[PDB]
RNA sequence: GUGAACGGUGGAGCAACACCUGAAGGA
């Protein structure tokens, strides 16, 4: 189907990577031994061969969304807001299985040897939602696949052909932040902000006194006070992402416009507390053909009274079944 | 025994069975063992199940198997030959790893067949050529057919055991695997890279599947000592009758 | 002539699991090239045995080609490769509810059957391949010339041939005796090597209905 | 016949490898045992022969595509995107043996092997589509021969002698992605969350309880859970691959056939891992017998190839692949 | 429930960044050695995505208030203006480690990994002022996101969202100000002061002898720092997910107090002074001259959640 | 609590800014190099956002007297005339590192790493004169909270929200003046820019929870101050001001006799004098 | 200690600023056009915030004779007339270098950059001189300050206008004479008002300055010598806001007389060589 | 008539929760 949205954030993007990193206090990465060192936490990268000069094509780092959060984003964005108001309206529920395989697409993890029949794998990938992502006991193939999210930079010029010859970035896109998490009651030094404290100036002593005890053990668990960084991409960036179904029912590209037209108010990878993953909408192409507006969608009027009437049918019976093992 | 299915003719005793039809005209060779059925044979149209999927393996397109073939096709003996020699004198089982090395090390001096199953229940007796040498041993393992020589494996665990002269605990100088599978098969390890001539490690590499097949099972700490094969005739007979 | 020819090939192949022989792969070529002119119904025996080499002769028949079995010398240390197949359930599964394929069953048979996934594994070497024959030069050549691919699963595209070079020998340094013989065979040819099995040594070496008794070394 | 598609991929490209591979959580892969390890799986590879700067040669790994996958996934864009659309208009239906034989090639027809006649060989040798991939219960040879997909790289220089003296890779082309597997009943938080459960909060506790019994128990024991962490292997995307086809003396039909599966052949994925989108590529270029005959929008040229195809096309029937299977 | 703070700065606004800068006589910074190089600091900076030529866009500076430095402030501004009230004339008293996961996620320094059973989680997210920061033994989600304060400039057109192409302002929006400290002994410049200190004449010139010995192998000393201007409108992004009642109308009750604070750093000059001039909540203003008019829904559901405000909840959250 | 001090100035103003600036004989901005240049002493300057145009904001210069002067005045007079009394009378010694603590802040650079207690830290933030500053090896935080002296002009109107509507100047409050100390250096021809006298100008002070005598001993030592000049230039002597009102809290005291209330705190501070010890400082700047 | 003396002048007062002004026979200062211009000498000027407009402050002009000239002339004056005399009798020589020094501050162009002791500094502020103008190699802060000349003008009423609500004059001050030199003086016959501080002073230093004052009237201020410009008569001396000024001279203030009496009867030159001297 | 010839390693699953760089410096 070929879906291409492209999207704008205002808050810094944040995706943790496994592993560990060291930063020196300038701000060089990875630094020699000998040197005092700063434990951080890196973005999410990946290789991509590109032509750095005129000929001489190298492989160069780049900073994306991993396609998996971004799928698992979209199917919870279209479950909670969809499937679940149109399901407990009526007398309709999940049991704790079902629950469990239609968020996470399993149930504890374990194939079942016996295969399931034709006429079963045939009703199954027509539904409106378990065709788009299989999984469960007996695992079974959706008609959905998402890719990861890309920005608009000079280094992804391999990737993505024609149509962005322009408006393409270059130069460094990452910024490093500090936090230190500070000891409240180092800051205390007044009585009248101690009379909540249990024992007041003595309690205090008694914890100041443990402080000290920890640190003479330590020089021979850990410090409320530290300093710690993290890396993080800066905002204003244009991100580009590409979803495609084959052979999809009327009523399932439905459902995924109306997963795009509400994907607001959402947060794409991490940094909750921090506010991180912040954006907004800017574009939609069908095939194509642009069938976005500020207003919303304004399109696909088959689509959508189709997955209007899925919907009104929708019923839990079938979540059951499919959930169900043995 | 010319032809494998021989066996069922001398090794045990049976007779054609009853329900069968006769030849004629020009002759054909039964469709598993390549044996041509003359005028006045018993054979059987070729009537094999649904779950039969050995086509590449078969001999002929006359869709005729002769009576010794049928016999060969019983399921009661399907897994009572799963791992065996069969020789003049009776059957041994070679499932054990004493039984493997009394065979690739002290072979015996007969013509026999040797065959050993990768599965529960497969078809290899009707299928595996009956070796008349004891210098060039055909074994049917699964869907392979190996040639072993027997000399070449005394050789090798020869130069095993020199290497291993000298050291506290036994180390394998090459990695092999029984299920010969895995992309490490036939590969020297580093320790054998340190403490063998690159003659040595020519000599290793250039050995046929079947010398690395037979090696990994007596390849190891644990030697097992030669030992003769138990003879299971009588059990096979009784149960086939 | 007593000649020698020499192969290199660029792709890894597969190794073989008997004795590859020179006569058998020019028979293949020349039953190509008979393809190529009299068109495509040919009978494959009447023209395979129509090659530039000369026959030695057993006292009682059983004549075998003077070529002998390809000599490999290993560049690189042998590695195994898997292949499996598979029929896609998912499409049969469109089809039969489209009408397009005509079944009843309700589910596969796991005891068998079209559905059944099967799996396998095979050594791969990369080598320089030698062999030794007697005969004219010119035609050996050309037949060379005219091939592609050597050893087996040429269709996934194993074993994609070099170069090759033929040059004569002198007749001290070319053994031919490398090869399979019949039980008659003169002891003079016949040496230690070479071990008592049932085999082919002529024509289609992997028609089984025309095996026999010979004399052959192990690959 | 010689046909080399030179293409470029966007996405990622995966192959499954059968082996047991463990990595740590830094970049170190087959820790010796002692450590913290997550199970992996890498990319297909093989070993080449290298000859660069020198006459010596070296034993490198390169990272291709099988070509057993390439042919299939040929073969199924030409059954889908060419063979039913014409059989459905004409409204034959297979039957199941000539289905199997048509889609997976194999022999599960009649088990024993079919004889046949040379007229009747002929006959199917020439045929569009069964002459092409052979196969069946009297595995008739293929016509059709497909090459694996070999990537433009340094290690590559001794599968391809000369041309691509330009737009050579060197050093690493693969990359190591790692994923997790959450738990979705940890993250209830609220009744209106659990508004939708068979009862309320007694369920999602229970299921607590449950689990934390078997983290005990997995404690003692050894002193199921959704949550799981693992990590494979890819090649990195964006980079270029060679595939070479050839034909042994095909007629007109058959290689307008491949024409148009290729034309098709830029919609399908070419390996795994679709859920990912990986697989995804584009055509850059189509050389037929050295010549240049891909366009921005297609295959211009090759007329005669074009109406010999749609002749054959105008004139296919299952009968053709009934008396095939069946004999 | 997403809430918009428009603020002015009276005062120069200084946060620090980490890292070590250099300064010479002129505004050169990070000179080629051999220039007369003194210490400096300098106000916390991010990159932004511009259109600097409105043809291309790439990376600009911006300066800005770290999210987590405001987050600390609303917080403690909450917990000390409303909490300490309720639990004092209550009679309730809190524990101390109870105190330190209020003022910080947790009162230990590695994080337990054991789960909570799901009742449990639900009361403390239920919770109004636990609720609302999550930082606990047990790493509990919170209903509330906050952001860095940003300027109204045109380097952050991008960021902000519209209606801001009048008020907006160019230019550079920083500073660099130079401080000098001096040996009180030197100036002392009177027999009497002399006198008035310990050993006299006598040990001023000891602790001048002192002074020589330590110049030929100390408070004397000179250094600038980087600030930004007063006088320029700054905005507050704030949000909450499905949040009740009781947390709105506490978030709003600590930002009508809110204006008496500090914005950290450069108290001894009183910095972090500042003016609220507007809050927009969901798109209509709702501030006024002395606090915010309307919204009482959720004034009187936090003004019935204060009451009956119990320790229980917090040593029930943060033991171990 | 806002303390509001508005001042005028009877003599012309002037404070040293870093760096050196050269001149022309008459105006020339931005002239070639070498042409009649003189070098210059200019006084010190921040910017601030102006209302300039209509709808622009733009950051135009202006001249103030920083915050870190005013507060040493206000440390040095308050030590000066206040504490040195009562340290005189009872007949106390403090040393030499104390003298230094109480004048210049941190004794020595380099300060120990430990903390001490709370209860230390509690007495010191409970005195009249540790508390307001703090200082010492370990950091200890102040009550003071101290502005910068700023202008009433019409370009800080950003800055002075609310009042001061009138007496708002409008033209350039500063010029330049020259000099030349000829032989009776020796001989030199220099520039100077300073403050033009007679305009009034506004200094905002605060504390946090302050106690009753420290408000008390801040507000004597501001009318110890009076007779103080807050920038240099003895010599010439520059920054003679005249104190025109002080509000307390937003609320007028000031009166020609001087502050009309408080008493109450300044009886809390006559009281906090007298008991006072050399220990606190002793022992507060010991390390 | 806050000494403020008035005086009046009998001849133009004229104090050249640095600087180039045009006229145009005396119509107009620099105008727009490049008509009839001709060169144009301004005496010292000083803007003062004013009100104008009755309710409005700006900044408006005012002649003023620089604070540095009459602290120069102060400086002077009680050099010749008190500690010369006093100095070269009895023997006492001064060094050259004591004699720059003593006159002009500094002996030379280049400070080091060492500090001075406790000790020295303490006995240079106690001395009668030493300690009023300070200077020196090591630069010695001294505890005399020196305004400007105001006259008592409306304009300066922001500065002055609670001690003179009367007696202020209002007008121009100022006439343009050709002699084709043109220059601006401030014309005879007016009231200007001098103030003086000292900090901390000794009674000796207070009657130094007083002495100082007496013989003040003599010496010349600002202006052209040759055109017998800057004469100039004290009246009104006020010391610490008490009025001490008698047709025949102080008059008052006995203590500080008797303190300056015995300081400058046992000076010597032994401080002069010590403060001179610099330890490079 | 290369011990040839026939055979797709494939489906499913979020890396993340909580964290203030600041305390004191010019006539
Ligand atoms: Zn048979």
């Amino acid at each position: 189907m070929q879906i291409e949205v492209t999207v704008r954030n205002i808050t810094p993007i944040f995706s943790a990577a496994p592993g560990s990193n060291y930063i020196t206090i300038d701000g060089t990465i990875n630094p020699p031994p000998g040197v005092s060192r700063f434990p951080l936490v890196r973005t999410r990268m990946m290789y991509v061969a590109a032509d750095v000069g005129d000929g001489v094509i190298k492989s160069v780092p780049l900073q994306i969304v991993p396609g998996n959060t971004m799928r698992s984003l979209l199917r919870r964005t279209m479950l909670k807001h969809v499937i679940e108001p149109a399901l407990v309206e009526k007398g309709n529920k999940l049991s704790i299985g079902a629950y469990a395989t239609a968020y996470s697409g399993n149930a504890t993890g374990n194939p079942d040897g016996v295969p399931s029949s034709f006429d079963e794998i045939a009703t199954m990938r027509a539904h409106p939602f378990i065709g788009l992502f299989g999984g469960g006991p007996r695992m079974l193939e959706g008609r959905l696949m998402v890719d990861s999210l890309y920005p608009i930079h000079t280094n992804a010029e391999r990737i993505l052909g024609a149509g962005y010859e322009n408006e393409m970035m270059s130069g460094p896109i990452t910024q490093v932040v500090w936090a230190r998490r500070m000891d409240p009651i180092l800051n205390l030094g007044s009585s009248e902000d101690v009379e909540v404290i249990n024992g007041g100036a003595v309690a205090a002593n008694g914890w100041i006194q443990d402080l000290l005890a920890n640190s003479k053990a330590a020089a021979s668990g850990r410090g409320l006070k530290a300093f710690n960084a993290h890396e993080v991409v800066i905002p204003g960036l244009k991100w580009v992402w590409r979803i495609s179904l084959d052979r999809p029912t009327d009523a399932q590209v439905g459902l995924v416009l109306l997963a795009l037209n509400k994907m607001t108010n959402e947060r794409i990878a991490g940094g909750h507390s921090k506010d991180y993953g912040r954006f907004v909408i800017d574009g939609v192409s069908l095939n194509g053909e642009q069938v976005w507006s500020q207003s919303g969608i304004t399109g696909g009027e088959q689509y959508f009274d189709a997955v209007a009437e899925a919907i009104d049918g929708l019923s839990s019976k079938e979540f059951e079944q499919f959930a169900q093992s043995a | 025994m010319r032809y494998p299915s021989d066996i069922v003719d001398q090794v045990l005793k049976a007779g054609p069975d009853k329900g069968l039809l006769t030849w004629e005209g020009v002759d054909a060779a039964c469709s598993h063992c390549s044996r041509p059925i003359q005028n006045g044979d018993l054979y059987s149209p070729s009537s094999v199940g649904a779950f039969f999927s050995d086509t590449r393996d078969l001999a002929s397109t006359s869709r005729s198997i002769c009576w010794r073939c049928v016999v060969l096709r019983k399921k009661p003996m399907l897994y009572g030959l799963s791992a065996a020699v069969v020789t003049q004198d009776g059957i041994y089982s070679i499932s054990k790893d004493v039984n493997k090395a009394w065979l690739f090390t002290t072979p015996p001096p007969a013509p026999f067949l040797v065959v050993h199953s990768s599965s529960t229940m497969q078809h290899l007796s009707w299928r595996t050529p009956v070796t008349l040498d004891n210098r060039r041993i055909h074994v049917r393992y699964g869907p392979n057919l190996f040639i072993v020589r027997p000399e070449v494996v005394r050789k090798a665990l020869s130069i095993a055991d020199r290497v291993n002269e000298g050291q506290k605990k036994w180390v394998t100088p090459v990695y092999f695997d029984r299920k010969a599978a895995a992309m490490g098969h036939g590969l020297i390890t580093r320790a054998g890279a340190e403490m063998l001539t690159q003659e040595e490690q020519e000599f290793f590499q250039s050995v046929t599947p079947g010398e690395r097949w037979a090696l990994s099972y007596l390849m190891h700490s644990k030697r097992p000592e030669p030992e003769v094969g138990e003879c299971i005739t009588e059990k096979v007979m009784t149960s086939l009758n | 002539v007593n000649l020698k020819v020499t192969i290199d090939l660029s792709n890894p192949m597969m190794e073989p699991g008997d004795l590859l022989h020179l006569d058998a792969l020019l028979g293949a070529l020349r039953v190509s090239r008979a393809r190529a002119e009299h068109g495509d119904a040919i009978n494959p025996r009447d023209y395979h045995y129509d090659l530039p080499l000369e026959r030695y002769q057993a006292p009682s028949g059983d004549w075998v080609f003077k070529a002998s079995a390809f000599k490999l010398k290993r560049q690189l240390p042998n590695q195994m490769w898997m292949q499996t197949g598979r029929l896609s359930i998912v499409e049969a599964a469109r089809h039969r509810q489209s009408g397009y394929l005509q079944l009843r069953a309700g589910k596969p048979n796991p005891a068998g059957g079209p559905f059944k996934t099967s799996i396998y594994h095979r050594p791969i070497v990369q080598a320089e391949l030698t062999a030794f024959c007697v005969g004219d030069q010119q035609g050996i050549e050309a037949l060379l010339s005219e091939c592609r691919q050597i050893g087996g699963k040429r269709g996934v595209g194993f074993g994609q041939v070099a170069g090759f070079k033929v040059e004569p020998v002198a007749e001290t340094d070319c053994p031919w005796s490398w090869r399979a013989l019949p039980a008659d065979a003169d002891p003079r040819l016949v040496t230690s090597e070479h071990a008592r099995c049932i085999a082919a040594i002529r024509g289609p070496y992997w028609d089984r209905t025309l095996h026999v008794e010979a004399l052959a070394p192990t690959p």
